[PDB]
Order: structure tokens, then C-alpha cells, then sequence
């Protein structure tokens, strides 16, 4: 039984140019626990935390890996997940709306 | 707090 | 709703290195204030919510003590079901556990629930009554003959009735002010223009906890669910969470819609419309 990641990108805050937030890459439903998780800025690796390993009711596994950030109107980020459920590597880009 | 069994499966 | 102090058991083999990882992650309600993880260096039972912290080390040489005791026995567990499954000893596996105790009204254990899984499918689970086992396969027979051999569940039981529903209201003394008063969502609108005969609205709730909401758009006072973009709850990072609802509407009919965000932090419920 395997199951492949659901990625969600978003900021804790309302992304606001100059001001400090939190870039989140909420990582979800997932099977086995074997997982990597990297923060892109621009397409480099940062360095990030991340909660502790969990899982839902349906036995399937959630993470959040995170770290602090100030967003600008010229800053690309973005999460980079890999999985043994995945061909490549699924990156998913952050949109302040959504 | 934790329950204290070891019981194997 | 009713509280509950919940624990995860998470081990996974790793025929490969010839050892196996042991996860513990301790919930009151959907807060996480524990933690165990046997590949950190000289692994211990951790701290991860402010109230916890101020228990004495007594209290962390115990947890650290079961949680270690029960890691070790988890590494003999792995092979155990590997042979009842008549697997290979190469591919690493998973074993899961999850156990807890609802509060009543009374101050007594409302209902205890202990169920564990296998690769991600579902193995043996304690029954309601707390005195036998409900087993899924052949495999998770042997073991409930096992717990049945030396009476697994009244241990079981004798916790979920006591030790765990107690240390449960003290966990809820101790983490009151974040545990038990309810934090209504921050609300906002915002507008995503489209094409041509497309506007998406977007409902935000942010910052709310506990993690159960209602967020629907209505046309009218009538519901458009049907064509709504809603998005699955996600942490906020600080255990509270954020949730959004979106639907697409002409570029002349924003006020024709409204947001209806329904939360228990909240005092009447709220309906919203873009401005």
C-alpha cells in the first residue's frame, strides 16, 4: 500500500512585502514514511524545521517543513518533495492567493 | 502519559 | 467536543542497516505536546508544547523509560509479523498504533480505543468494551490469541479508565488558555480576475483552532457547494489552522455572493462579501 503526497504551499500570514512571515510546505496523505522535503528560494535549498511525523485516521503519514522568510515582489519560492511513489521529484511553487 | 505494556505481536 | 489524550506509535524496519526507527508523538486533542524519536542522539521523551515543559525531570525519565522499553520490543515486532506474512527480510515495513481516552462529562473515561495497522492496512483493534479484540486477518489472530494468553487488555483497560483520562485533565489545566477556549478565524475576501466571464472570490479563515469549521458561499441565500473550490485545512505553524473557500463569478456579480464562516471561537456566525 502506497500513497503519494499531497503538497500545499502557503505563507502563516497573509504574504505582505517586507514584513517577516513563515513559508509553509504542508506535506499530507502520504505512504511509507520515508520522505524528503527541501525549501526553494529561487530554486536553492534553504534551511528549514519541520513538526513531527504524524499520521491521520486513514493511516497515512503528515509533516509541516517550514522556516522564516520575508517575502518582496521579486522573490521566487517554492517546496520540492520526493517520495518513492513519485517518478521525479514534485515541486510546487508558492502563490500568495492561492 | 504513556501506557506501560510490552507485550510482543 | 469531548477531549482526548491520544498517542502515535510509529515503527518502521530498515533491513538494510539491521536496526529499525521508533516514532512516538503524544495529542491532547489535535495538540501535540510530546514527541520520541530512537534515531536522535541519546533519544529521550520531548517537550513540544509551552505547557508541557514545566513538568519535572520524573516525569521525562518515566516517558523516555516506556518509550524506550516499548522501541525495543518493536524491533522484534517487525520480524514477528514479517514471518506471519511469510515476507521477504529485505523491504523495509511499517508497523502503527493509536490509542487513547475520550473525557466525559463526569470526569470519566467516555470511551478508550487502542487500533493498530500494518503497511497501512488495518491489523487488530481493541473492541469498545475494552475487554477483547477485534482481529482483520490470520496473522493479527496469532497476535490476538497472544494479548488474549496473558490478558493485554485489562492493562489496557486499567490505564484508559485511570492513568490516561487524569493525566488528560491535568493536561488540560496545564495548557487551559490554548487547549480549551476555542480562537475564532481571521476572516477576509480577496478577488482573482480570470478571462472575460471569469472572477474568483476567496473566502479566508486564518488562525483558528480547534480545527473545525464550516465555510460555504451562498448566492442569494442560496448554496453554490457544488462549484465551490474548497482547499483541505492546513496548519497555521503555531496550532491554529487556516482554510479557504472559492468560487468563480461574473465580473458583475460580487455582491451577489456571501461567505459564510461558522466556528465555535466565533459568537454568531459571520457572513462576508467582497467590498
Amino acid at each position: 500500500v502506497a500513497r503519494p503526497p499531497k503538497v500545499q504551499v502557503y505563507s502563516r500570514h497573509p504574504a505582505e512585502n517586507g514584513k517577516p512571515n513563515y513559508l509553509n510546505c504542508y506535506v499530507s496523505g502520504f505512504h511509507p514514511p520515508q520522505i524528503e522535503i527541501d525549501l526553494l528560494k529561487n530554486g536553492e535549498k534553504m534551511n528549514a524545521e519541520q513538526s513531527d511525523l504524524s499520521f491521520s485516521k486513514d493511516w497515512s503519514f503528515y509533516l509541516l517543513v517550514h522556516t522564516e522568510f520575508t517575502p518582496n515582489a521579486v522573490d521566487q519560492y517554492s517546496c520540492r518533495v520526493k517520495h518513492v511513489t513519485l517518478d521525479k521529484p514534485k515541486i510546487v511553487k508558492w502563490d500568495r492567493d492561492h | 502519559a504513556l501506557l506501560r505494556t510490552a507485550t510482543y505481536y | 467536543g469531548p477531549h482526548s489524550l491520544s498517542y502515535s506509535y510509529t515503527a518502521v524496519s530498515r533491513p538494510d542497516r539491521g536496526d529499525s526507527r521508533f516514532f512516538i508523538v503524544g495529542y491532547v486533542d489535535d495538540t501535540q505536546f510530546v514527541r520520541f524519536d530512537s534515531d536522535a542522539p541519546n533519544a529521550k521523551m520531548e517537550p513540544r508544547a509551552q505547557w508541557i515543559q514545566q513538568e519535572g525531570q520524573e516525569y521525562w525519565d518515566r516517558e523516555t523509560q516506556i518509550s524506550k522499553e516499548t522501541a525495543q520490543n518493536y524491533r522484534v515486532d517487525l520480524n514477528t509479523l514479517r514471518g506471519y506474512y511469510n515476507q521477504s527480510e529485505a523491504g523495509s515495513r511499517t508497523i502503527q498504533r493509536v490509542y487513547g481516552c475520550y473525557l466525559g462529562p463526569d470526569g470519566l473515561l467516555l470511551r478508550g480505543y487502542r487500533q493498530d495497522a500494518y503497511d497501512g492496512a488495518d491489523y487488530i483493534a481493541l473492541n469498545e468494551d475494552l475487554r477483547s479484540w477485534t482481529a482483520a486477518d490470520m496473522a493479527a489472530q496469532i497476535t490476538k490469541r497472544k494479548w488474549e494468553v496473558v490478558n493485554e487488555a485489562e492493562g489496557e483497560r486499567s490505564y484508559l479508565q485511570g492513568r490516561c483520562v487524569e493525566w488528560l485533565q491535568k493536561y488540560l489545566v496545564m495548557g487551559k488558555d490554548t487547549l480549551q477556549r476555542a480562537e475564532p478565524p481571521k476572516t477576509h475576501v480577496t478577488r482573482h480576475p480570470s478571462s472575460d466571464l471569469g472572477v474568483t472570490l476567496r473566502c479566508w479563515a486564518l488562525g483558528f483552532y480547534p480545527k473545525e469549521i464550516s465555510l460555504s458561499w451562498q448566492r442569494e441565500g442560496q448554496d453554490q457547494s457544488q462549484d465551490m473550490e474548497l482547499v483541505e485545512t492546513r496548519p497555521s505553524g503555531d496550532g491554529t489552522f487556516q482554510k479557504w473557500a472559492a468560487l468563480v463569478v461574473p465580473p458583475g456579480e460580487e455582491q451577489s455572493y456571501t461567505c459564510h464562516v461558522q466556528h465555535e471561537g466565533l459568537q454568531e456566525p459571520l457572513t462576508l462579501r467582497w467590498d
